[PDB]
């Protein structure tokens, strides 16, 4: 399941985009 | 050298010696050098 | 793996000795300890007298 | 397919956030 | 295969939003 | 028809958004 | 499928015009 | 195809309703 | 249909433009 | 010529997107 | 292929226009 | 286990929510 | 030695509190 | 279940202090 | 399982707490 | 265990202090 | 119990960073 | 005798904290 | 041990005790 | 038993400092 592992990855990066803006 | 807990020194040996070193956030939330990256690129 | 004080081969008097002190590390941006540990030089391959010797 | 409605609900969560962050 | 394929589109519109929202 | 459920949830996305816009 | 590259165009516009107007 | 001109009003709808949000 | 595909790329790069030129 | 339809709407709503823009 | 010509005139219109209006 | 480390990471954001708050 | 992992959990987050609260 | 306990004691741990927060 | 649904439940809580704490 | 117990009251005072310093 | 060691070095280094960023 | 040094290290904590409350 | 727990709410009640003068 | 007399006088100090800080 590369794909899902993929996705996974992704949603992690945005949240932590979206955490260090709310900053 | 003050900002974050690396200890350039090591850091400078082991990209001597040839290692890839690997330098990140660890659960303390303080950056240092974690372990090197063997093998693969 | 933190030096504990235990493996200090101390030098100072009796009274001195602390009864609790850890290595200051990198880890925790050397925020905590009590101590650190010196050497000579970094990497060490030479013996200085040696070159004294040699010249 | 657990995890697919955990991705759903964090992906619907984090456009949650953007739009009461926008308005 | 079509939840995974909306996911993958909410993804990548989140992401082309918070890289607006950065800049 | 990925190419049609990417343009869905786009379109589905865009909704959404303008929708809590005007709310 | 030239008319479905139309709708994609279409919508491209859209979510930049709209992502432009949000910042 | 009725999905086709389904998605035509939307998007056409979608327009107008960012240009009468624009005035 | 390479001048249709040529007329196509005309209207996207001045849909690009313009959108650019507005923010 | 559903196609030509749709570059009619595209060129369309940019002339009128431009013409209110100028006036 | 009228509507051809009359989609391509209008094509240069518009970008005469823009390149007038950024310049 | 995949929906654990999903859990996890949520758990990890609201954690990073509420220190960036704290600080 | 469940209170055991407990314990070091409680130590872990009390030690990324302490970090983000001094820097 | 290593996992799930020390899940458990940052749920907890989480609660306690947005009981402390909240008042 | 029964723990893994109270576990989804009081982050869902904890979720909404810190959300509306926010404000 | 009291062991266990000398640690449970350092790491809860050491919760109080910091949730006292926060709020 | 070299673990037990190694929490109480942590707990010890915990006490002494807070107490030093109190005064 | 851990519980002993668990004696000694509350009781150097609160000379330490005191000494910094008195200075 | 009698003097252990003699020792023990002498500690907590000192803890306790320079807490409340700290306020 | 050098410890435990150690530990005594160390509280016992620290009660008379702060029953004088009282006073």
């Amino acid at each position: 399941s590369e794909a899902f592992v993929q996705l996974e990855q992704r949603i992690s990066s945005l949240e932590q985009r979206l955490n260090n803006l709310e900053s | 050298q003050n900002s974050v807990g690396i200890d350039f020194l090591q850091l400078e040996i082991a990209l001597r010696q040839g290692y890839q070193v690997v330098v990140g956030k660890a659960r303390n939330g303080v950056i240092m050098i974690l372990g090197y990256i063997q093998s693969m690129y | 793996k933190r030096l504990t004080q235990d493996d200090i081969t101390f030098i100072i008097p009796d009274y001195l000795r602390p009864d609790y002190a850890l290595e200051i590390e990198y880890y925790d941006n050397c925020q905590s300890g009590d101590f650190i540990v010196l050497r000579n030089k970094p990497v060490n391959l030479n013996n200085d007298y040696q070159i004294i010797e040699h010249y």
